[PDB]
C-alpha cells in the first residue's frame, strides 16, 4: 500500500510484509531490556539484538520487526 | 529463493553482502527506509543467466534470507523469465519454505 | 526510574514559569559573590540545591532553565550537572523524602530489613509519592562505616528553603522507622 | 585512434570524510570522465557504451604523479593535473582546554 | 640439490655481467637478467652439468604501467635431473 | 619519511624545534606538538577514536595508548606533549596489548548490527578490530541497550552504537557554536542527547555525521540507500554560495 | 609432495615404449593406485577442525557471527 | 620509640577534640590553642612555612601519601598575573571513612587556621573548601565557624593582623564519589560534571580556572598549624623513617568496639585492633581478612595481618596501601566473595563513565563477580577475571580504574581456593539434580 512496497509488489491479493508485521501485537516483557534472536533456535535467526524498553511506545527489533513493551511499567 | 520470518516479515535487511560477494555480479539491490522505519529492499534482482550457482550469496547472508533451494527444474522458453525480481524470489520462498526449513535444520550442525 | 532524558508533563514542561523567590534572591547574590564574576557557572550546584529546596524537593525542567539564566550558560550544561549527581531529584518527591536501602558497608549488618516495612506502612512502592504528597522513599546516599546500621536519611522540604534539613538516623528498626514517620506526619522533628 | 584523443585528469584521491585513518593516500589515478550512462528499459539497470567506464578506478593506478603523467602522454591523452590538498599540522595542547578567562572585565 | 646450493654455485660459476639481481627465498630462487643475455643464460642453465635445467615450464608477462619498462617476462624452469625449480626474469617495453 | 596523509608541518623558527624518537627513527617536530602528532610526522598511523585534529583534545577513548621510555604507564599519545629526547614505541607488546584490551571493552556492549548499520564498509571500529585487537570475543553477558533520540530530519540516530567519544558534543560547542548536544548521566549509562526534546538547528549540524566514528549519528535522507564500496567519488566544489 | 602425500603408499607407473598403448596402461594403473590412496585416506582420517583457525581468512561459524561482535565484524569483512 | 610504635599519649594528639566533648567554636578553640600567635607564623614568610613542612615529613593524608612540603613547593614563586588557589578536599565519599567529617564536626577552626597557614605557604590568595554534599550539618557547622573567623579578623583582608589577605569560601558537592579525585574536584568546582582531567597539565600549573592550585586533604591542612607551633622535629619523632607523624584511624567491621582514634604512624595493625578496639570479635583466631585503609586497597589475609605495620611503606610491601586508614575487619563468618562483589558494584556505580576501560570494565567485573558468588562460572573464568583487571589497570584516566581492579586481584591472589570450591560445588549440584 505504501510507496516503498509498491516498487516491487505488483500483487494486491495478499498482504504486504509491512502490514503483516504490524498485526502481531507487542510482546510483553517483565523488565526494561529484551534480547531478540528472531527464531526459537538462535543459529537460524538474526544476529542477537538487545532492545531497551524505557519508552512508552513499543520497541521494534531492527532485524525482524517484532515489537516489545514493558509488562508492568 | 527469498525467505520470510514466520510472522510474514521479510528476512532480508538490505545489507548488500550477497551483492558484494557474488562472483558473477548477478545480484542488483536497491533499498531505502520503509514507512515504518524498517531497512528493506525496494529492488532485489538475480540474473539467473549470469549466476554460476556457487552458493556464496547464501554463505554471506547474515540472516538466512537468500538461499539456493532444492529445485532444479525451472527451464524457461524466454530469456526474460530468467531475470528474477524480488517478487518472484519471495514466491519461490513461499513455495519451497517447508523443504528449505528442513534442509536448514539438517545442515545447521555443519555451518 | 531515573532517565537521562525529559518527557513533557503538565507539571513538568519548559513553558511553566519559574523564578527564584524574592526571599531567595538574597541567598542567590551571596552564592554568586563566592566566585569571580566571569566564572558564575561555578555556582550551578549550590543554585540547583537552592532551587530544589524552593520547589519542594525536586527540580522541574523550568527550574533548571532558570538556574541556567542566572549563570548565563546553555541549559544543556545545567542538564548535564543535574543528571550526573545523585542528590538532584528530577521527579516529584514527598514533603519528607525518606532514603533507605544502603550500600555495601551496612548490608553486612543487615540493612535490608527496614525497606519492606516502610513501603508496607506507607502503602506505596519505591519512587512513588503518597496520596497526600507527604512521603516518598528513594535510594540512600551512604556515609561513614555503618557501625550502627541500619540507617535512614530524611530530607525535609516541607518548609521551602529556610526550613530544609538533611539528617541521618541511627539504630533504625522496623518499629523505629514507623515512629519516625509518625512524628514527621505530626510535625515534630524526630530525634537523632 | 578515436579513444586516444579524450581528455583525462591526473589526480591523487583525497582521504574520505567518514574515516580518520590515512592508508589510501599517495595513489595517483587517471580520471577518464566517463559520464555517459543510462537506464535499460526492461529492469532499469545502469547501461553504458563507454569502454573506459570503470578501467580508470579498477586497474589503472600509478604510484607517482610523474608516472601517471608519462603514461598519459605516451598514450596521447590530453591531461590536466590537480594537486591534492594536504592538512596543516598545527600545535595543539590539552592544557588549552583550561585557559584562564582573565580578570573580570 | 637445494635452493642454497644453486644460489651459491650460480654466483661462483656464472659470468658476472649476465645477472643484475639474485634472490634466495622460499618463494623461489630468481635471477633477473638483462634482455641481451637472456638467451645465453638459459642455454647455460640447460647445458651445464651441475644445473641441467631441461624443462621450460612456462613463459608469462606482467604489466607494470608505472615503470619505464612496463613489461616483465618471467621464465619458470624445472630440472628433473636435480629436482629443482628456477625463475629467470627480464624487463621489456612496448617496442 | 612522508608524514601521514602528506601532512605539512610549518616551523615558526628552526630554533623552536625539538627532537623525538618514534620506534627508533628520528623526527624533528615543533615545540608543543603532542606524541600523536610526532607519530604522524614519522609516518606512523596511531589508531584513535575520540581525537579529532579540529576539536579540543578529550583523551577518553584510550585507543591511542603508546609506550614511552621511563614511563610507568601507557601514555595517551593524543594528549601528551612530546619532549626532547623522548623515545616513543608504538608496536611493543605493551602497546599492542593495551590496544587489544581497549578494543575488547569497546566491542563489549556494541550491538551486532553491521549488516543494518550504514557505517559498515567505512567503519573505523571494524578496521581497528581487524588490525589491532584481533581477539576472539569472550563476553557472554547481556549487552546494554539505549533508546533512540529525535534530532530532526537530517541526523538519524541509533544510540546503541555510540561509544561515548564526545566528538559530537565538542563539535556542537566548538565548531557549530550551538550548545544543544551534551552527555547526560554517569557511568556506563551515560547517554548523548539534548535531554529536552529539540532538533539540531545549526546550519553545520550535518557535520556530526562525518565526525561520529560509528553508525550512531547517520544521514537520515541517505539511510540504507547504498554501501560505500559501490559509490564512485568525484572531487568537485559547491555552488550553493560564493564560498566554493 | 604436498598435504599428506608423504604419509601415503602408492607406486608410480612408468612406460617402456612411450606409445599410446603405454599411456593407456599407465592410466589404468594410476586408477588402481588412486583406489589405494583413497582406502588409506579413509582409514587414517583424523578428527578435528577442517578450517584453519587464523581468524583472518576463515569465515566464522553461523552461530558465533550471530552471537559475538568480533565474529560478525570478521564475517562482514571476509564477504 | 625506634623499635616499637604505638600508645600515642594524650599530650601528643593534634586533634584534642576528636571525641567532641568540648566547645568546637572560636572560644573553645583558642582555649585549646587554635589561632595562637598566628600573626607570628604568617610573618615568618612562605619559604619558612614550606621549609618546616618538608622537615616534618608530613605526607599526603588523602590516600596517595605524597610529601606535603614538596607538593606545596610546586606552587609558582612569582605570580604571572593569575591568582593562586588552595582547594581543601572534604569530599570523603570513600566507604568506611569518617575522619574528615569528625575534623569538620569538632575542630573546624583547626581547618580554618590550616587554610590560612597553607595559603601563605603556596602564595595563595583564596581558599575553597569542597564539602561532601551529604555533610549538610557539618557544612553549616563550618560556616558558623567561618563567620566567627571573619568577624574576629582571623580571615579576610589583613588576616590576624599579619598584612596577608586571604579569603575562605565553602563549596559543596551533590553526591558523587569521583569528585574526591583532585582534578574531578576542580571540574566540579567550576560548575561542570565531575570528570577527572588528564595530566599534564598538573594543578600546580593550571588548576582551578586554569590557575596554579593545590588540592590537599582536610587532615593534611588541619595539622599544619600545630606542626608549625610545636616544630617539625617533634612531628618526625613519631613513626618510622619516611612515615613520620600521627594519623587518624577509624576501625570498623567485626571488632569488639569500633572506634575512631588518633595513633602513631607505623603502629602494628594487630596492636591497634586488640589494644584500642578490644580485639577481633571472636578472638584474633577468627579472622578471614582485613582491608587496611578504605575500600580502594586490596585486602590482606590473616597471616599478613600478624606483623604488618600501619604506614605507607609497610602496606605497599604486601600489595596493599594505607589509603584513608579506614580499617575494615572481616572474621571467618563473612562471605569474602560476596564482599568483593559488593565493592565491584560500588565501583561500577561510582564510575564517572569518561574513559573506556573504566566505563565498560567496571560493569564487566561486577557481572562476573555476581556469577562467581554462586559458582555460576567455569574454573577457567578465574583466569579471565584476572586478565580483565589487567586491561583496566594503568589504562584509565584516573586512579578509580586502578581502585576497581585491586579488590578483585586481591581476592584471586589470596582466596582462589574459596572461589574454586564454589564452582566445583555448583557443578556438583548440577550433575545430581539434573
Ligand atoms: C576516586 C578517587 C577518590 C578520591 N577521594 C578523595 C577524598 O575523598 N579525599 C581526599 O582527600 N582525597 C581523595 N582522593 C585523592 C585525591 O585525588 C588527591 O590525591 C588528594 O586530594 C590530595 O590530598 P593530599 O595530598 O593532602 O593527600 C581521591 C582519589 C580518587 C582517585
Ligand atoms: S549463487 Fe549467489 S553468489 Fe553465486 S553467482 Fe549466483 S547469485 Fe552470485
Ligand atoms: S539477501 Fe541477505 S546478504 Fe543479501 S542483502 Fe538481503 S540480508 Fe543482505
Ligand atoms: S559502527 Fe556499524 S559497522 Fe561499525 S562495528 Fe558498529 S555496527 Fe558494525
Ligand atoms: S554519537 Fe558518535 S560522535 Fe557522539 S559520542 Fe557517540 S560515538 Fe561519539
Ligand atoms: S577511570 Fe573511571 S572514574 Fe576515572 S576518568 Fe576513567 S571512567 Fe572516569
Ligand atoms: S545502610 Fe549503611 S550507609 Fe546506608
Ligand atoms: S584518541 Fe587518545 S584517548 Fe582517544
Ligand atoms: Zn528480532
Amino acid at each position: 500500500v505504501g510507496n516503498h512496497t509498491a516498487k516491487w509488489m505488483q500483487d494486491r491479493s495478499k498482504k504486504s510484509p509491512m502490514e503483516l508485521i504490524s498485526e502481531v501485537p507487542p510482546i510483553k516483557v517483565d523488565g526494561r531490556i529484551v534480547a531478540c534472536e528472531g527464531d526459537t533456535n538462535p543459529a537460524l535467526g538474526h544476529p542477537i539484538e538487545f532492545i531497551c524498553l524505557d519508552l512508552n511506545e513499543p520497541a521494534i527489533c531492527k532485524y525482524c520487526g517484532l515489537r516489545y513493551v514493558q509488562d508492568h511499567h | 529463493a527469498l525467505r520470510r520470518y514466520p510472522t510474514g516479515e521479510e528476512r532480508c535487511i538490505a545489507c548488500k553482502l550477497c551483492e558484494a560477494v557474488c562472483p558473477a555480479q548477478a545480484i542488483t539491490i536497491e533499498a531505502e527506509e520503509r514507512e515504518d522505519g524498517s531497512r528493506r529492499t525496494t529492488r532485489y534482482d538475480i540474473d539467473m543467466t549470469k549466476c554460476i550457482y556457487c552458493g556464496f550469496c547464501q554463505e554471506a547472508c547474515p540472516v538466512d534470507a537468500i538461499v539456493e533451494g532444492p529445485n532444479f527444474e525451472f527451464a524457461t522458453e524466454t530469456h526474460e523469465e530468467l531475470l528474477y525480481d524480488k517478487e518472484k524470489l519471495l514466491e519461490n520462498g513461499d513455495r519451497w519454505e517447508t523443504e528449505i526449513a528442513e534442509n536448514l535444520r539438517s545442515e545447521s550442525l555443519y555451518r | 526510574t531515573a532517565l537521562n532524558y525529559h518527557l513533557d508533563s503538565p507539571d513538568n514542561k519548559p513553558d511553566l514559569p519559574w523564578e527564584f523567590s524574592e526571599a531567595n534572591q538574597s541567598k542567590v547574590k551571596e552564592i554568586l559573590s563566592y566566585y569571580p564574576s566571569n566564572y558564575k557557572q561555578s555556582a550551578v550546584i549550590p543554585l540547583l540545591d537552592l532551587a530544589q529546596q524552593q520547589n519542594g524537593g525536586w527540580l522541574p525542567v523550568s527550574a533548571m532553565n532558570a538556574v541556567a539564566k542566572v549563570i548565563e550558560v546553555a541549559p544543556i550544561r545545567v542538564y548535564e550537572v543535574a543528571t550526573f549527581y545523585s542528590m538532584f531529584n528530577r521527579a516529584k518527591v514527598g514533603k519528607y523524602h525518606l532514603l533507605v536501602c544502603g550500600t555495601t558497608p551496612c548490608m553486612i549488618r543487615g540493612s535490608r530489613d527496614i525497606e519492606s516495612a516502610l513501603l508496607d506502612h506507607l502503602g506505596v512502592k519505591r519512587g512513588e509519592v503518597t496520596k497526600d504528597g507527604l512521603f516518598s522513599v528513594g535510594e540512600m546516599e551512604c556515609m561513614g562505616c555503618c557501625v550502627n546500621a541500619p540507617m535512614i536519611t530524611v530530607a525535609d522540604y516541607s518548609n521551602g528553603s529556610e526550613g530544609y534539613t538533611y539528617n541521618y538516623f541511627e539504630d533504625v528498626t522496623p518499629e523505629k522507622v514507623v515512629e519516625i514517620v509518625e512524628k514527621l506526619r505530626k510535625g515534630e522533628k524526630p530525634p537523632h | 585512434e578515436e579513444h586516444l584523443s579524450r581528455k583525462v585528469i591526473i589526480y591523487s584521491p583525497a582521504r574520505t570524510a567518514t574515516q580518520s585513518g590515512s592508508g589510501k593516500l599517495g595513489k595517483w589515478k587517471i580520471n577518464f570522465v566517463s559520464t555517459l550512462k543510462w537506464e535499460n528499459p526492461l529492469m532499469g539497470w545502469t547501461s553504458t557504451g563507454d569502454p573506459y567506464a570503470n578501467v580508470g578506478d579498477s586497474a589503472l593506478a600509478f604510484d607517482s604523479e610523474e608516472a601517471a603523467k608519462s603514461f598519459a602522454e605516451r598514450h596521447g591523452w590530453d591531461y590536466k593535473v590537480k594537486k591534492p590538498n594536504t592538512p596543516l599540522l598545527k600545535v595543539k595542547s590539552y592544557s588549552d582546554n583550561f585557559k584562564w578567562k582573565g580578570n573580570p572585565q | 640439490m637445494d635452493n642454497q646450493f644453486i644460489f651459491k654455485y650460480s654466483w661462483e660459476t656464472l659470468p658476472k655481467k649476465w645477472v643484475k639481481k639474485m634472490e634466495r627465498s622460499e618463494h623461489g630462487n630468481r635471477f633477473d637478467t638483462n634482455t641481451d643475455y637472456l638467451f645465453q643464460l638459459l642455454c647455460f642453465l640447460k647445458l651445464h652439468t651441475y644445473t641441467r635445467v631441461q624443462v621450460l615450464i612456462d613463459i608469462c608477462g606482467v604489466d607494470y604501467p608505472s615503470r619505464k619498462r612496463r613489461f616483465e617476462v618471467v621464465y619458470n624452469l624445472l630440472s628433473t635431473r636435480y629436482n629443482s625449480r628456477i625463475r629467470v626474469q627480464t624487463s621489456a617495453d612496448e617496442v | 619519511r612522508n608524514p601521514v596523509g602528506g601532512a605539512r608541518v610549518h616551523f615558526s623558527n628552526p630554533e623552536d624545534a625539538i627532537e623525538v624518537f618514534v620506534d627508533g627513527y628520528a623526527v624533528k617536530v615543533p615545540k608543543g606538538f603532542t606524541v600523536l602528532q610526532a607519530c604522524e610526522v614519522a609516518g606512523v598511523d596511531i589508531p584513535r577514536f575520540c581525537y579529532h585534529s579540529r576539536l579540543s583534545i578529550a583523551g577518553n577513548c584510550r585507543m591511542c595508548l603508546v609506550e614511552v621510555e621511563k614511563s610507568p604507564k601507557p601514555v595517551a599519545s593524543c594528549a601528551m606533549p612530546a619532549l626532547p629526547g623522548m623515545k616513543i614505541k608504538t608496536d611493543t607488546p605493551i602497546a599492542k596489548k593495551a590496544r587489544e584490551g581497549v578494543m575488547e571493552f569497546l566491542l563489549m556492549n556494541h550491538p551486532l548490527d553491521c549488516p543494518i548499520c550504514d557505517q559498515g564498509g567505512e567503519c573505523d571500529l571494524q578496521d581497528q578490530s581487524m588490525a589491532f585487537g584481533s581477539d576472539r570475543g569472550r563476553f557472554t553477558e547481556m549487552k546494554r541497550s539505549v533508546v533512540d533520540k529525535n534530532l530532526g530530519p537530517l541526523v538519524k540516530t541509533v544510540m546503541t552504537r555510540c561509544i561515548q567519544c564526545t566528538r559530537c558534543v565538542r563539535f556542537a560547542s566548538e565548531v557549530a557554536g550551538v550548545q544543544d548536544l551534551g552527555i547526560l548521566g554517569r557511568g556506563s549509562g551515560e547517554e548523548i542527547g539534548t535531554y529536552v526534546e529539540k532538533l539540531m538547528t545549526s546550519e553545520l549540524s550535518g557535520n556530526v555525521i562525518d565526525i561520529c566514528p560509528v553508525g550512531a549519528l547517520t544521514s537520515k535522507p541517505f539511510a540504507f540507500k547504498a554501501r560505500n564500496w559501490e559509490l564512485k567519488a568525484t572531487e568537485t566544489i559547491d555552488v550553493s554560495d560564493a564560498v566554493g | 609432495p604436498y598435504d599428506v602425500y608423504d604419509q601415503l603408499d602408492f607406486d608410480v607407473p612408468v612406460g617402456t615404449r612411450g606409445d599410446c598403448y603405454d599411456r593407456y596402461c599407465i592410466r589404468i594403473e594410476e586408477m588402481r593406485q588412486s583406489l589405494r590412496i583413497i582406502v588409506q585416506c579413509l582409514n587414517q582420517m583424523p578428527s578435528g577442525m577442517i578450517k584453519a583457525d587464523d581468524r583472518k581468512l576463515c569465515p566464522p561459524s553461523r552461530c558465533r557471527m550471530k552471537l559475538s561482535m568480533e565474529s560478525l565484524i570478521h564475517h562482514f569483512e571476509l564477504y | 620509640e625506634k623499635t616499637h610504635f604505638g600508645g600515642l599519649k594524650d599530650e601528643d594528639r593534634i586533634f584534642t577534640n576528636l571525641y567532641g566533648l568540648h566547645d568546637p567554636f572560636l572560644k573553645g578553640a583558642m582555649k585549646r590553642g587554635d589561632w595562637h600567635r598566628t600573626k607570628d607564623l604568617v610573618l615568618k614568610g612562605t619559604d619558612w612555612i614550606v621549609n618546616e613542612m618538608k622537615k616534618s615529613g608530613l605526607r599526603g593524608r588523602g590516600g596517595a601519601g605524597f610529601p606535603s612540603g614538596l607538593k606545596w613547593s610546586f606552587m609558582p614563586k612569582v605570580s604571572d598575573g593569575r591568582p593562586s588557589y588552595l582547594v581543601v578536599n572534604a569530599d570523603e565519599s570513600e566507604p568506611g571513612t569518617c575522619k574528615d567529617r569528625e575534623i569538620m564536626r569538632h575542630d573546624p577552626h583547626k581547618l580554618l587556621e590550616g587554610c590560612l597557614i597553607a595559603g601563605v605557604g603556596m602564595r595563595a590568595s583564596a581558599a575553597y573548601i569542597y564539602i561532601r554534599g551529604e555533610y549538610v550539618n557539618e557544612r553549616l557547622n563550618l560556616e558558623k565557624a567561618r563567620r566567627e573567623a571573619y568577624a574576629a579578623g582571623l580571615l579576610g583582608k589583613n588576616a590576624c593582623g599579619s598584612g596577608y589577605d586571604f579569603e575562605v569560601y565553602i563549596h559543596f558537592g551533590a553526591g558523587a564519589y569521583i569528585c574526591g579525585e583532585e582534578t574531578a574536584l576542580l571540574e566540579s568546582l567550576e560548575g561542570k560534571q565531575g570528570k577527572p582531567r588528564l595530566k599534564p597539565p598538573f594543578p600546580a600549573n593550571a588548576g582551578l580556572y586554569g590557575c596554579p592550585t593545590t588540592v590537599t586533604n582536610v587532615e593534611t591542612v588541619a595539622v599544619s598549624p600545630t606542626i608549625l607551633r610545636r616544630g617539625p622535629e617533634w612531628f618526625s619523632s613519631f613513626g618510622r623513617k619516611n612515615n613520620a607523624g600521627t594519623k587518624l584511624f577509624c576501625i570498623s567491621g567485626h571488632v569488639n568496639k569500633p572506634c575512631t582514634v588518633e595513633e602513631e604512624m607505623s603502629i602494628p595493625l594487630k596492636e591497634l585492633i586488640e589494644r584500642h578496639c578490644g580485639g577481633v570479635r571472636g578472638g584474633w583466631d577468627n579472622l578471614l581478612a582485613i582491608i587496611p585503609g578504605g575500600s580502594s586497597v586490596p585486602l590482606i589475609p590473616k597471616n599478613i595481618c600478624e606483623d604488618v605495620l600501619m604506614d605507607f611503606d609497610a602496606l605497599k610491601a604486601v600489595q596493599s596501601g594505607l589509603g584513608t586508614a579506614a580499617v575494615i575487619v572481616m572474621d571467618k563468618s563473612t562471605d569474602v566473595v560476596d564482599a568483593i562483589a559488593r565493592l565491584s558494584y560500588f565501583y561500577k556505580h561510582e564510575s564517572c563513565g569518561q574513559c573506556t576501560p573504566c566505563r565498560e570494565g567496571t560493569g564487566w567485573l561486577w557481572m562476573i563477580m555476581e556469577r562467581m558468588k554462586v559458582g555460576n562460572a567455569k574454573l577457567e573464568e578465574i583466569d579471565m577475571l584476572q586478565e580483565v583487571t589487567k586491561q583496566i589497570e594503568g589504562h584509565t584516566i584516573c586512579a578509580l580504574g586502578d581502585a576497581a581492579a585491586w579488590p578483585v586481584q586481591g581476592l584471586i591472589r589470596h582466596f582462589r581456593p574459596e572461589l574454586e570450591r564454589r564452582i566445583r560445588e555448583r557443578a556438583e549440584r548440577e550433575l545430581l539434580q539434573a
